[PDB]
Parts: structure tokens; C-alpha cells; sequence
RNA sequence: UGUCCUACGCCGGCAGGCGCGGGUAACCCGUUGAACCCCAUUCGUGAUGGGGAUCGGGGAUUGCAAUUAUUCCCC
């Protein structure tokens, strides 16, 4: 659940260059 | 009352005595 | 031959003496009708209005405040006339005048002659 | 504190507060920007006008970014006095005036999606004996899948509370037929965490 | 029997005083009394054009009190509060010209003398002038 | 060209402490409290290089790190190199320049000069 | 006789409702002059009920941050306010303030629980205290939201709030906030 | 009282309107280059009574405003009092209005640009 | 919308206030002024206008608010 | 609280200068004349006499040195 946009110094959201924005996608059942 | 409150209130309650009791060059010679 | 008391609030000490004379109350020099909160005059007011202006003909008192605030000084300078005058009609006249002045003075604000306990609390480490 | 404790949305959002929600700063940065979100996240072809749906559309501020890009939709809400103020803002769609736990009243395969900016939360709630929080969630979306044409997409922004809303209007949502996910933006962030259902039918 | 300063409104007297200084004319008002803040936190200039006087009257009043006071002492009563900006607001005191000048006018009034062990104190002839303003104060206002 | 109503001809007649009240109040105090060896021998170098230049081109470059010199009258047309940490900045100057001081006109830091997820199932 | 700010009587306030005659405190005995007292009337629980109604009134009024403290102005605003009370309608401006204590308080709420997800209401009834405690509110809050931003002095709303209250009027912002909660409690029975 | 039979709703100075409703010590500074503090002193070297609105003012005493703020020396304002002290260019004290406070500072960037300073340079930037 | 309260009384509301408001029940500035659409500033410049020529009787007078009356 | 706290006199409009004293301290600052607060005046729902950022020009002080504004004051 947007573990690999987690910044590991600081709360908060650091972007990544790859991947788009950060973001989290979890699908239904 | 503790302390602190009573030190100023018989400081003051002194100061009041004293102004009820007050209602020149000092002698330089001694030998009149 | 006259009487010295002591009425306190949160910082805001008096001191009154009270004495044989015609009825005329001082604060710092100044009468109790020009102290500076106009709005409060009838908490400086309420130990002459509920005793009467006859009961305080006999004793001129002069009341001497330090400390606290504006409101604080008040609550001092009504505690210490109300007190002053107890402690006079106990010591110069008879007990049955003193019990009935501190029965009616306590039924209506306990603060006239009990002062209040509350302090500023203190901060620790 | 949250405005689903005040009561229902009927009276909650009545006169007074119809007004300082017009004039609200916060109120017309977010929503439109994430109205932008919303539109962009239903990924419907550039240049051609579709037909959308804004539910829980209240004073238009969401509606009124769909016509600045070129689209038509209709406007569904409970609340007079919100809607009130729509008309006073001269916005360009229809408005219609109903509770979206009672059914939206359209022929089935009408619009090409659905719009949703913070309406959905306040069907968790029932400040009624006779309302209930699972049946006002599946009329709503067993309505919704029958209006929505087939391939379309509905995007909900919607606040919840706790995780149980989460899950209960998720079960709601996937028991009518529809299929997607959920979006988080900014998922462990705090001001910036916007929460998405992205809704299609297959 | 007579009334003294303390025994009347100090509102009231620093009308009538002002007033009364107003009238002599014998009070040396400066050439920049129309274009000075007199304090360094204040935002304007003061309304009434004859400030001077007022402020003169509040100096004697003030004097006749707390004796012994100088320049330094009256820009801390006529002290308030700077709003510094966006930062939080301190205690500021007057501007020390206006304080000192006033007390070179009160001089040449013959109401104001320096003080061996400080600053400044009352003439006896000033305190003969105050408590006479006095009884006009209370005549017309506690015997109305 | 004129400096607080002054042309230059007869600011370069004028002395320093008579250049007191046409400067501003930083360099009023900053010349009362005197200059240093440092910039005495640098405004001798600044000398001797219009000395012996040609009198039809602008004179030699001269390479200094003074950032805190103000630039007296005297001091127009010369070639000062101005060091900013990493390169020497060669300004020419100016008779506009005269309150100013050498180090901000060699600029010490460069300006700072600073693709949304769609599901597809 | 000892009369509040030295012209408002005690002796003929009438108070109609049976059920608040112990908690809204003004007859003979909690009779004063001013409305400010100092006193400890929240050390002790319904202790608050013996202090005098106006005094409740004026330590509501203390409200929204940048009046907090400031009791001199509050008391200087009930002063003011009962001397319009007294001018447009023509009785005790005390009798007037009864009347608007009874009238502002909702005689049933509602309590919000919920598992999970399922947040519904239930209908309780409501105490004699905190038919009270939610007037003085109410009231205090329809005054302060009522003028805020215009040229009306806080005084002349707060009279013309306890007037209309007083008068059952739904002019009152107290009285359209207790008829929602009513109506809400009504529907979650 | 009421409204006079030669009163202004909207004066002319300098090339802006003076707004008539306002009072005479505020409603000159809509004018740039004066303020609440300039303007007050400004009515008082002229002696106009302060509490008259800035509309019931006649052509008389209206002129004399303009010739006191444009010319503050000689009415005794003092050197301190005023916004633009010695210039760069013509080193002389003055209280620049309307378009000369737009003009000074404009022309005050385009000195700092010209030399390349570091000032001048971040407004340019910027 | 937006105030446009006169600064200064024309004919038409200067005879309504001195027919009208003495007669009120209660006279204020800041009542007057809702209702005369004026502003403040005149709103009590009025009233001392009124107060001297004896047309209204004064209650309370403070810096933050003054209330009037009718005479009888 | 302190040998750096300051009193007082003179000058300037203000920041700030010059002189002369007290206090190793329930002894001087300091009856610690604090701010909200209180009483009068102007303003009158107007992004307004609310709000003060960002700027232009000048002045003063500490520092070897104030440029990328040390700090303070005026418009
Ligand atoms: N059960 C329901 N059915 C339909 N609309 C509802 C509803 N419950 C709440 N709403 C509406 O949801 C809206 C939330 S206000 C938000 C509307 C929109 N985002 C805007 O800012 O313009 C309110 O207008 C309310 O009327």
C-alpha cells in the first residue's frame, strides 16, 4: 500500500523517477 | 497564609503605622 | 485606640485601620468612590450598602493595597473593610452587635471575610 | 467536528451555511482541484463532449469544471439551499433535486460516467429509523450500474472516517457489478491524501 | 477642609488643567509641535492639535503624586505597547524630546523646580496653583 | 554624468573628507573608520595599471578577492577582477557604481531551476 | 432591596416551568449587584446550579479566543443589554431572560452510535441542567454569529436575541436551533 | 448636516480620483507618495479644519493642498520627513506624487540593471 | 449587496428622520442606520443634533455604545 | 537581574550622542510607574483608518568586515 513512495528519513512522500507521482492502487474483490 | 503574602503584608502594615505617628540643619556645634 | 487588619486576593494585599470618627473610608489616599474600575464599584460598595450608612458613622477607615491587579485589588480592598469593622465592633462594642454583623456579611458573599485560597500553581521540571 | 455529525444533509447544509460555503477559499481551491483529479482519473478520449453524471453536485463548483472543459452533465442533491446557490452562480448544466439512497431516475445506459466529489460518506450514516446504511449503499450503486452505459467509468471521491467505511462501502460497491479499485494519492501523507473509487463496468 | 488633587476625579483634572495652562498662555510651546509622533510606537500623530497642554497638565499631576521624577522616569509612564510587524508586540517607551521639553515649559511657568537628590518636583507656588484648580473641579461636579 | 548633483570632474578634484556627506550612511561610516593595508595596496595596483596602459584601450586586469571595498571616484574605468569563490568576474567600472561596494557585482550562487497514475483495470 | 447594577429587581421574576426551578437561579437569596463574583462554582459537581443566571450569562459571553479573559467587557455588554431589553419591550429585563432560558432548551436529543460503519441515532431525553447549559448557548452563540461582520453593537443583538426567544419567535437563532434538534430527535425514536 | 449645493462625489488630483465620501485626512491618500502620516501634517500646514469630508472642500483651499504637498520645503516640512531624500542623479530633497513615484522607482530598477548588480539583477529575475 | 450609505443627509431623509425617529422607542446609531441606510459617522452626528435641541432623552452614554429614548 | 543593570542633566523628531553618580546587591536600578484592562475621541461594513508582506530613498549603532539587505529609526 505505497510502501516504495515511504521516505525512510522523514514522514511524509518523496516521488521516484520510474514510477509516476506518488500513489497507491489496491483492487476490489 | 505562607511566606511570601506575609512578608508584605507586615511590611505594609509597618509602613501605615509609621504615617499616622509622623501626624531641620543638623547640629554642627556642640557647645552652645 | 483603633484596629489593624489584613484582607488578601491572589497577590493584591491590604491593610485598613480603623479608628472613632464620622464615617469617611480612604484607599491610598483617595475615596472610595474615584478607585480607577467603575465598573466593579459595587463589589467596593457592598459591605457599606448591605451593613447600612448609619453602622459605619462611627469609625473612619483608611485602606492601604500593594501587589495583584485591577480586579485582584478589589477583591482585597472589600475583604479588609468588611474585616476591619468586624474586629472593631467586637473589640469596642458588644458581641451581639459583632455576631449579627458577621451573620448577615457571611450569608451574602463568604468572600467578605474568608479569603479565597487560590494561587497561581508553580511549574516543575 | 466533521460535518457528517451535525445531523442529516437536508439541514445540515441549510441557509446560513450554504453562504460560507460560496465564500470559501480552502472550499473552491480543493474542490476544483480535485475535480481535476476526478476527470482525468475516468479515462474517457480527448476531444469528444460526453454526457456525465455529477451526484452530489451542491453548489457546482465540480460541475463547473466539467463545462469549462467542454463537457455536459447533470447535477443531482439533496440540499435546497446548495442548490440555490448553483443557480445564483449561472452555472451552464441541469439540476435535479433527490437523495441518491432512493435511486437516480434516469433510463439505464445513459451517461458515459460518473462524478463524485465528497458526497459518498454521507450514506454510512442513517439519522433515520427508517433508513439503512447497506440497503441506501446498494440502491445507489445497483442505480448507478444500470444508468452508467456499459465500458464507462465512475470516479468517488469520498472521506471516510475509519477503515470500516472503507470496507463497508466497498462491498456495497463490488456487489452490484462493479469492478476497479481504489486510488490513494499521497498514501501516507496527511494534508494531500485524496482517496479515489474507480469504478467501470468491465 | 480644603479638597486636595486626590480627592477628585484625575480625568476631570487634567481637563481643567490643560485648560487652565491654555488660557495663561505663558507656556513655551515648541516650533515642531505640529509635525512630531510623540512616541517612537505610535502609527499617527496626535488628534487634538493642542496636545501640548494635555500633556503638560498630565507632567504637573503626575509630579505632584511621585515627586523626583525625570526624563527618563516620565518616558516610562507615557510608555505603550509596539506592534513589532508580524512579531510579537513589546513594551516601548515615549520619545524623550517631548518629555523634556515639556519640563523646560513647566520651568518657565514657575511651576516646576529641580530636585537636589534627582529629577524634578513641584514649586510651592505650583501646589498652590493644582489645589485651587481643584476646588473648580469638584464645585461644579460633585455639587451639581 | 552627475553623482547627488555633482559631475565627476570635480568629485575627482574632491578629497575624502569631503566625499563624507555625498555618500550614504554605510560608507560615511565605514570611511571614518578608515581603510586597511588591504585595500591601500590594491588601490596603488588599480594606479599603477592606468599608468602605464595605453591611453586608447581600457588598462590590464587587475585579480582580487577585496568583496568589501567600496569604489571611490578615482576608481572608474578600471579592470578589477572579482573573485566569487570560483572564477575571477572582470567588471568594468562604471561612474554609476560609485556607492557600491566590489562583491555584488560577482554573484556568489547560481539560481535554482526546478506523469499521474490511470488504472487501466 | 438588593438589585442587580442597582435597578433591576429580583422580587418579580416568575419562573414558569416546574422542571427548572432548582438550576435557574435568581430570587431572594442569589441576588446580587454585579454579575461578577469570582467564585469557585465548578470545583464540585451541580455546583454551577446555585450560581446566579446572569452571572452564567456574562461568563458566556467570555467566548471565541480573543475574548477570553476579558470579564470587564462582558459584564459592561449585559449592562447595555438590559437597558434595551427594558426600552423595546417594557418589563424586567430579568423576566425576559427567564422566559428565554425556558424557550431555548430542547426538551430531547439524540446520541450517535455506531459498530461498525452503521452510525445511527437514538432519542434520549434531556436534564434539567443541560436544558440550561444548552440555552445559555445557544443564545450566546446567536448573538455573536448575529452581528460579527456588521455595523450592530453586540448589546442591541444580544437584546434583540433574548427578546425574541422570550417571544417564541423563530427569528431566534436559539429557537430555529432547538426546533432542528427536535425534529431530528422526533425522526430517531 | 446636509450635503452642500457645490459639493464633489469624486475630485481630480494629480491625475487620480479623490473620492469625496472620504474624509479629507484619508481621502488624499489615494494619491501615492502621501499616506496617513505625510497627509496630516501636510492639512495642518495649510490649516483646514480636519473634520470637514474631502467633497465640501471649495476650489480655494483645494489648491493650496496641492501646492503644499508638491513644494514641502518652504512650508517648513522637515528634510527627514519626506521619501525621496538626496537623489543619486541631482542630490535634493523632495516628495515625489503620482506618476514620479512610479518613475523614480522605475528608474531606479533600470540604474541597478544597467551596472549589473546583484540587487538589480534578482529584481530582474524575479 | 454592497452599502451605499450617504455621508451627508439629503432633503428627503433629513425631514424623515426629524418627523420619524424621535419617535421609535428606541434611538441608537447604529438603528438608525440600518434602517436610514447612513453611515456611522453621521449616524451619531445626528443624534447629538437632536440630543441638543431637546427632542430625545439620553440613557447611557459610553464610548462603545449610546442608547436614546423618546420624551414621552 | 547584574559589574553590567541603570538613575539624573543637556542635544536631536526617532533610532542615537556628551557628561556626571548609585549598586557584588532584601543597600542601586526599583514605591520594578508592564501589557491586556478602564474612561473619553475619530472611523461605520468598505480588502476599509482591518492586515502587514514585498519594495524605493535616507539616517544611526556594534563590529577588523554589514555586499546576499547584522540590528534599529523616518517617509
Ligand atoms: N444522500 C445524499 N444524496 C444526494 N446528495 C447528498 C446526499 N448527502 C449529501 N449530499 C450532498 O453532498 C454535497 C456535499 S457538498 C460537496 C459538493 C461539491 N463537492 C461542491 O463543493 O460543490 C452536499 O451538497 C449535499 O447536499
Amino acid at each position: 500500500p505505497g510502501a516504495e513512495y515511504k521516505a525512510k528519513k522523514a514522514k511524509g512522500d518523496v516521488k521516484k523517477k520510474g514510477r509516476p507521482d506518488p500513489y497507491a492502487y489496491i483492487p476490489l474483490n | 497564609v505562607g511566606p511570601r503574602l506575609s512578608r508584605r503584608i507586615l511590611q505594609q502594615a509597618r509602613q501605615q503605622q509609621e504615617e499616622l505617628e509622623a501626624e531641620r540643619e543638623r547640629t554642627t556645634r556642640l557647645g552652645p | 485606640q483603633s484596629v489593624q487588619v489584613f484582607g488578601r486576593k491572589k497577590t493584591a494585599t491590604a491593610v485598613a485601620h480603623c479608628k472613632r470618627g464620622n464615617g469617611l473610608i480612604k484607599v491610598n489616599g483617595r475615596p472610595l468612590e474615584m478607585i480607577e474600575p467603575r465598573t466593579l464599584q459595587y463589589k467596593l460598595l457592598e459591605p457599606v450598602l448591605l451593613l447600612g450608612k448609619e453602622r459605619f458613622a462611627g469609625v473612619d477607615i483608611r485602606v492601604r493595597v500593594k501587589g495583584g491587579g485591577h480586579v485582584a485589588q478589589i477583591y482585597a480592598i472589600r475583604q479588609s473593610i468588611s474585616k476591619a469593622l468586624v474586629a472593631y465592633y467586637q473589640k469596642y462594642v458588644d458581641e451581639a452587635s459583632k455576631k449579627e454583623i458577621k451573620d448577615i456579611l457571611i450569608q451574602y458573599d463568604r468572600t467578605l471575610l474568608v479569603a479565597d485560597p487560590r494561587r497561581c500553581e508553580s511549574k516543575k521540571f | 467536528r466533521r460535518p457528517e455529525h451535525g445531523g442529516p444533509p437536508e439541514l445540515f447544509y441549510d441557509e446560513t451555511e450554504a453562504r460560507k460555503y460560496v465564500r470559501n477559499s480552502r472550499m473552491i481551491d480543493i474542490q476544483t482541484r480535485m475535480a481535476g483529479r476526478a476527470l482525468e482519473l475516468l479515462y474517457l478520449p480527448e476531444n469528444k463532449p460526453c454526457y456525465l453524471l455529477d451526484i452530489g453536485c451542491g453548489t457546482g463548483l465540480s460541475g463547473s469544471y466539467l463545462s469549462d472543459e467542454g463537457h455536459y452533465w447533470v447535477g443531482l442533491d439533496i440540499s435546497p439551499a446548495m442548490l440555490d446557490e448553483a443557480v445564483d452562480r449561472e452555472i451552464e448544466g441541469d439540476l435535479l433535486l433527490g437523495d441518491m439512497g432512493q435511486g437516480i431516475p434516469f433510463k439505464p445506459g445513459t451517461f458515459d460516467g460518473c462524478i463524485s466529489i465528497s458526497a459518498v460518506q454521507w450514506l454510512c450514516n442513517a439519522n433515520k429509523k427508517s433508513e439503512n446504511p447497506a440497503k441506501r449503499l446498494y440502491c445507489f450503486f445497483a442505480s448507478l450500474f444500470s444508468v452508467l452505459v456499459r465500458g464507462s467509468r465512475a470516479v468517488l471521491q469520498l472521506y471516510p472516517e475509519n477503515s470500516e467505511q472503507l470496507e463497508l462501502i466497498t462491498t456495497q460497491a463490488t456487489k452490484a457489478g462493479f469492478s476497479g479499485g481504489m486510488v490513494v494519492d499521497y498514501p501516507n501523507s496527511a494534508k494531500a491524501k485524496k482517496f479515489y473509487l474507480c469504478l467501470f463496468s468491465g | 477642609p480644603g479638597v486636595t488633587v486626590k480627592d477628585v476625579n484625575q480625568q476631570e483634572f487634567v481637563r481643567a488643567l490643560a485648560a487652565f495652562l491654555k488660557k495663561s498662555g505663558k507656556l513655551k510651546v515648541p516650533e515642531w509641535v505640529d509635525t512630531v509622533k510623540l512616541a517612537k510606537h505610535k502609527e499617527l500623530a496626535p488628534y487634538d492639535e493642542n496636545w501640548f497642554y494635555t500633556r503638560a497638565a498630565s507632567t504637573a499631576r503626575h509630579l505632584y503624586l511621585r515627586g523626583g521624577a525625570g526624563v527618563g522616569s516620565m518616558t516610562k509612564i507615557y510608555g505603550g505597547r509596539q506592534r513589532n510587524g508580524v512579531m510579537p508586540s513589546h513594551f516601548s517607551r515615549g520619545s524623550k524630546s517631548v518629555a523634556r521639553r515639556v519640563l523646560q515649559a513647566l520651568e518657565g511657568l514657575k511651576m516646576v523646580e529641580k530636585d537636589q537628590d534627582g529629577g524634578r518636583k513641584l514649586t510651592p507656588q505650583g501646589q498652590r496653583d493644582l489645589d485651587r484648580i481643584a476646588g473648580q473641579v469638584a464645585a461644579a461636579n460633585k455639587k451639581h | 554624468f552627475t553623482y547627488r548633483g555633482v559631475d565627476l570632474d570635480q568629485l575627482l578634484d574632491m578629497s575624502y573628507e569631503q566625499l563624507m556627506q555625498l555618500y550614504s550612511a554605510r560608507q560615511r561610516r565605514r570611511l571614518n573608520r578608515g581603510l586597511r593595508r588591504k585595500q591601500h595596496s590594491l588601490l596603488k595596483r588599480l594606479r599603477k595599471a592606468k599608468k602605464e596602459a595605453p591611453p586608447m584601450e581600457k588598462p590590464e586586469v587587475v585579480k582580487t578577492h577585496l568583496r568589501d571595498m567600496i569604489i571611490l571616484p578615482e576608481m572608474v574605468g578600471s579592470m578589477v577582477g572579482v573573485y566569487n569563490g570560483k572564477t575571477f568576474n572582470q567588471v568594468e567600472i562604471k561612474p554609476e557604481m560609485i556607492g557600491h561596494y566590489l562583491g555584488e557585482f560577482s554573484i556568489t550562487y547560481k539560481p535554482v531551476k526546478h506523469s499521474r497514475f490511470i488504472p487501466l483495470k | 432591596d438588593i438589585k442587580l447594577f442597582g435597578k433591576w429587581s429580583t422580587d418579580d421574576v416568575q419562573i414558569n416551568d416546574i422542571s427548572l426551578q432548582d438550576y435557574i437561579a435568581v430570587k431572594e437569596k442569589y441576588a446580587k449587584y454585579l454579575p461578577h463574583s469570582a467564585g469557585r462554582y465548578a470545583a464540585k459537581r451541580f455546583r454551577k446550579a446555585q450560581c446566579p443566571i446572569v452571572e452564567r450569562l456574562t461568563n458566556s459571553m467570555m467566548m471565541h479566543g480573543r475574548n477570553n479573559g476579558k470579564k470587564l467587557m462582558t459584564v459592561r455588554i449585559v449592562k447595555h443589554a438590559f437597558e434595551i431589553i427594558h426600552l423595546l419591550t417594557g418589563e424586567n429585563p430579568l423576566q425576559v431572560l427567564v422566559n428565554a432560558i425556558i424557550n431555548s432548551g430542547p426538551r430531547e436529543d439524540s446520541t450517535r452510535i455506531g459498530r461498525a460503519g452503521t452510525v445511527r441515532r437514538q432519542a434520549v431525553d434531556v436534564s434539567p441542567l443541560r436544558r440550561v447549559n444548552q440555552a445559555i448557548w445557544l443564545l450566546c452563540t446567536g448573538a455573536r454569529e448575529a452581528a460579527f461582520r456588521n455595523i450592530k453593537t453586540i448589546a442591541e443583538c444580544l437584546a434583540d436575541e433574548l427578546i425574541n426567544a422570550a417571544k417564541g419567535s423563530s427569528n431566534s437563532y436559539a429557537i430555529k436551533k432547538k426546533d432542528e434538534l427536535e425534529r431530528v430527535a422526533k425522526s430517531n425514536r | 448636516l446636509v450635503i452642500p449645493e457645490k459639493f464633489q462625489h469624486i475630485l481630480r488630483v494629480l491625475n487620480t480620483n479623490i473620492d469625496g465620501r472620504r474624509k479629507i485626512a484619508f481621502a488624499i491618500t489615494a494619491i501615492k507618495g502621501v499616506g496617513r502620516r505625510y497627509a496630516h501634517v501636510v492639512l495642518r500646514k495649510a490649516d483646514i479644519d480636519l473634520t470637514k469630508r474631502a467633497g465640501e472642500l471649495t476650489e480655494d483651499e483645494v489648491e493650496r493642498v496641492i501646492t503644499i504637498m508638491q513644494n514641502p520645503r518652504q512650508y517648513k516640512i522637515p528634510d527627514w520627513f519626506l521619501n525621496r531624500q538626496k537623489d543619486v542623479k541631482d542630490g535634493k530633497y523632495s516628495q515625489v506624487l503620482a506618476n514620479g513615484l512610479d518613475n523614480k522607482l522605475r528608474e531606479d530598477l533600470e540604474r541597478l540593471k544597467k551596472i549589473r548588480a546583484h540587487r538589480g539583477l534578482r529584481h530582474f529575475w524575479g | 449587496d454592497k452599502l451605499n450609505n450617504l455621508v451627508l443627509f439629503d432633503k428627503a431623509t433629513y425631514d424623515k428622520l426629524c418627523k420619524e425617529v424621535p419617535n421609535y422607542k428606541l434611538i441608537t446609531p447604529a438603528v438608525v442606520s440600518e434602517r436610514l441606510k447612513i453611515r456611522g459617522s453621521l449616524a451619531r452626528a445626528a443624534l447629538q443634533e437632536l440630543l441638543s435641541k431637546g427632542l430625545i432623552k439620553l440613557v447611557s452614554k459610553h464610548r462603545a455604545q449610546v442608547i436614546y429614548t423618546r420624551n414621552t
